Formats: C-alpha cells, structure tokens, sequence
C-alpha cells in the first residue's frame, strides 16, 4: 500500500540517524524509551538474519511483514516460536532454552530454582527424547490458548 | 558460565529413575519403605503402575477398616498436615519410627501443600507396610469438591496423571472417620453432628463416596468449636466456614454423659501454641482440648505443630516448628505457560513503541 511504503521510508530515513543506510543497536538505542528495554539487543539480532549487527532494508520488511493483519495464525506463532530459538534450527534445546529465560526474566527467579523450572519442562515436555522441544510439541501445548488474539499489529 | 552444564553443583540432581516393582517390593509384596522414604526425600518418582499398586492396595487396606476402630494405648495422634511432607518427615522424627510406634492422623494431607502426592504416597507405604500401627482418618479438605478447587489436581497431573488423581479419590474415600483410643477417647477431624447420637450411627454410615456439601458426612468433617467457645442453642450455624455447625459446651457435656467419655480431639483450625484447652466440664478435667500438626499454616502463619503422645496414662503434648522444603510455582504451573503472557506483553510493548 502507498501510505505504508511512504511510512516506512520515512521511519527508515528517521532512525538512520548516521544515514548509512543500516540500524545500529545504537540507532535503535538513540530513542529514549528505548534505552531502558533489556530485550532490544535480542530482538535486533532476530531482526539481523545475516548477523552483521544491524538491520537492513530486506531485513526490515521482512520483519514488518509478519505483522500484518492479513497473516494467518501459523505466522505469528511462529514469530514467538523463533523469539526463543536464537540459533535458528527449528528446535529449542537446553542452553538456548536457559538463556532465553535468563534474559526474560533478570532477578526474578534464583539461578537454582529458574535451573530447575527449565530442567523440569524440558523433562516433562520433550517426548521424542532429543533433549528439546519440536513443533509439534509446541502446538500440543499451546495451541488452545488462543494467544493468537493478542499479536496483531495495525501498519 | 556454561549454558548447558548446571549452575548450582552442590545441589545434588534428582533421580530421574523410575523405580520398579522388583526394587521396591520385596518376594511377599512388602514396601522398602527405607528405599522408598529416601527416593522420595530426593524427589524421586515412581513407575505408573507402582503407585497405582500402593494406592489401590492402601485404598483396599483402608476399605477393610471399619468406621470406628478399636485402638489400645500406646498412640501417638496426629493432626493435619496439607502436603508438607518434610514436616511429615518431622513429625516422624519426634513421634517415633512407626517400626515400633503407634499413630493417628487427622486428615488434611492435601489441599495447598505441593508435596500432596509424596504424602499420599508414603503414608499408603506406610499403611500398607504398618496396617495396625499407623492410621490415617479423613478430613474435609480429602474430597473432589476442594481438590478441585484447591490445587491438588493441578498437582497430580504435573507430577502424574489424572488417572492416579482419581485413585487417590478412591483411596480418600476409604478413609476412616473416627478412631477409639484405649477405649476412652474419641478421636475425629472436626467434632460432634446432630444426627449422631450413638456409636451405631457411626458405624450404619456409608464412607464409600466424595463426602456431599451438606448432611452428617459434611458436619463430621468440617465442624468446629465457636472461636468464642467456653466463654444456650446446643448447634449453632457456622458463620466462618459456610456450612456444618458451631457445637456448645452444655451439646459437649451432654454428649460426654451420654456416650461415657472423657475428652474429645479435633484439628482443623490453626493455633498460636499448636493446641487449645477450653472450658472444663462441671473435676478439674479439660472438657475438650484441641490438637493441631499443622506447622507454618498456609506457609505464611509461622505457627507451630503439635502431636499428642497418648503412653503409660500420660498425655504428652509434643510440639515441633515446620522444615524446609523445595519451591514450586503456585498451583504447579510450567515455566512455559507461566512466562509466554509475561514474554508476548513485553515484546509486544517493545515493538509498538519501536514503531510508533
Ligand atoms: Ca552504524
Ligand atoms: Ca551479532
Ligand atoms: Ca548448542
Ligand atoms: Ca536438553
């Protein structure tokens, strides 16, 4: 749509303040409210599919595109499926499973009992015995809570 | 640090075993209880079909008693105990190993404590391996109604299935509701009923069934004392718990003359010093005196417990203060459904002002 290309031309050429034709997390991190979120270094490297530390254009749209309100279900689950698999093979296994909860949640929760809650889960959820939580394993569990409602953005 | 290797290595990681038939029954299908208690004190499971064995065996046990039982002195009586079971453990511990120690429970084994399952589990042990030395009456919280709106089943199906949630039902319902202690004390969960006047009317009732929200099976298990007791309607409506009935000390005495006893014993009600001794009958004897064994009530109370050790014509009230156990998240939920809403509101928040 016109007024939405329009718009993410102009909040592109507005964040770049460098005009390098790239995000920085520095860029992102220029913008107040922004300074004090502890998740925004994770989701700029989501955004950083090729890992170079910032966000391009193609990167950009992409992101923003799967936020539309004409995706289905599937896409935004699996967004929230991807939040959590850093290393990107489809799968949450161990380590990344512990780190992203140790990012998420701070001091919240003691290292011994948020150690515990992950080895409990991966135990009591891992049923093909690979150490880690598939797909389908995650629609088995959260497919009936109906989360999809929430996820929606107006571009 | 590593992100695969545990933080805390003092901790020692629990087994993750199932332990057999073979390794926890011997040839004549006796509990190892010393096996059992420490795989439990490790937060070790059981096979499916081992616990379902030990629950229908003790539901079976407890099937075969009658209402009232006839139980010589020495005893040890004990009251509620809601899921904490390293205050179990305790209680063991200042009572005596039930290897050559009599004992009576109130009820109250779940129903907010998150170690209802272990509990269960062990004091079936227990009952099976000690048939006529430990004893298990019920209380009110041991029904569907309140475990399922309390957090039992929650519980059960974490650590197992709905499927032994239900035995357990079934073996709740086994329950005895009364026990007769060297021929002079009757001991019950929550008092006297109106429509009990005589032993028969105890022995005629059918325990067989989740206990109803109203009637005698209701009043046995949920009735108390006025806070205000001791200090002319005999039964009185019981304002603090919703249903059953207020009793009065002319109903205890009259009672008590009636029936040619000497004390009555109930639990239920937590107490700053663990019991309560009421206004005497019209000989200097206590008419009433409650008992209560459950320490740190509802983990916030801090008070302690009580078991009364009932040997050699001597009643002595032995307290102990509550034990440490291992957290769980209220109502046994997984990080993955307690987190998610908490995860989807923050990056959601992070997006929409990154965006506009
Ligand atoms: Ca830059
Ligand atoms: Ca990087
Ligand atoms: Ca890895
Ligand atoms: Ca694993």
């Amino acid at each position: 749509d016109a007024d939405e290309i329009k718009r993410l031309g102009k909040r592109f050429k507005k964040l770049d303040l460098d005009n390098s034709g790239s995000l920085s997390v520095e860029e992102f991190m220029s913008l107040p409210e922004l300074q004090q979120n502890p998740l925004v270094q994770r989701v700029i490297d989501i955004f950083d599919t090729d890992g170079n530390g910032e966000v391009d254009f193609k990167e950009f749209i992409e992101g923003v595109s799967q936020f539309s309100v004409k995706g289905d279900k599937e896409q935004k689950l699996r967004f929230a499926f991807r939040i959590y698999d850093m290393d990107k093979d489809g799968y949450i296994s161990n380590g990344e499973l512990f780190q992203v909860l140790k990012m998420m949640v701070g001091n919240n929760l003691k290292d011994t009992q948020l150690q515990q809650i992950v080895d409990k889960t991966i135990i009591n959820a891992d049923k093909d015995g690979d150490g880690r939580i598939s797909f389908e394993e995650f629609c088995a569990v959260v497919g009936g809570l109906d989360i999809h409602k929430k996820m929606v953005v107006d571009v | 640090l590593s992100t695969t290797d545990r933080v805390v290595k003092a901790v020692p990681f629990p087994p993750s075993h199932r332990l057999t038939a073979k390794e926890v029954f011997d040839n004549d299908g006796k509990p190892r209880v010393d096996i059992l208690k420490a795989h439990l004190m490790k937060e070790g499971r059981l096979e499916e079909s081992v616990a379902l064995r030990i629950i229908t065996e003790g539901a079976s046990i407890l099937r075969q008693e009658k209402n009232l039982l006839d139980i010589d002195a020495p005893v040890t009586v004990c009251g509620d105990i809601h899921g904490q079971f390293f205050d179990l453990m305790k209680l063991f511990e200042v009572g005596g190993s039930p290897a050559n120690t009599r004992y009576l429970f109130l009820g109250d084994y779940v129903d907010r404590g998150y170690f209802s399952i272990e509990c269960v589990l062990y004091l079936w042990a227990l009952k099976i391996l000690y048939p006529k030395t430990l004893f298990l009456l019920r209380g009110n919280h041991e029904c569907r109604h309140l475990t399922e709106y309390f957090t039992f089943k929650q519980e059960c199906k974490i650590k197992y299935s709905e499927r032994v949630y239900d035995a357990c039902m079934d073996a709740f319902d086994c329950l005895p509701l009364a026990a007769l202690m060297n021929q002079q004390f009757l001991c019950v969960h929550g008092g006297l009923s109106p429509e009990i006047n005589t032993l028969d009317d105890i022995r005629k009732l059918d325990r067989f069934k989740e206990p109803p929200a109203y009637g005698p099976m209701c009043d046995i298990l949920w009735s108390d004392p006025p806070e205000n007791f001791g200090n002319q309607e005999h039964f009185t409506h019981n304002t603090v718990r919703g249903c059953s009935y207020f009793y009065s000390y002319p109903a205890v005495c009259e009672f008590l003359q009636h029936n040619n006893l000497l004390s009555i014993l109930r639990a239920h009600e937590a107490q700053d010093a663990g019991y309560r001794m009421y206004r005497k009958s019209q000989t200097g004897f206590p008419s009433l005196i409650t008992i209560f064994s459950a320490p740190n009530y509802l983990d916030v109370y801090n008070n302690k417990a009580a078991v009364l050790k009932y040997e050699n014509n001597v009643m002595n009230i032995r307290q102990f203060n509550c034990s440490p156990h291992p957290y769980w998240l209220p109502n046994f939920m997984d990080v993955f459904t307690w987190s998610l809403p908490f995860v989807g509101e923050k990056v959601t928040e992070m997006l929409v002002n990154v965006l506009n």
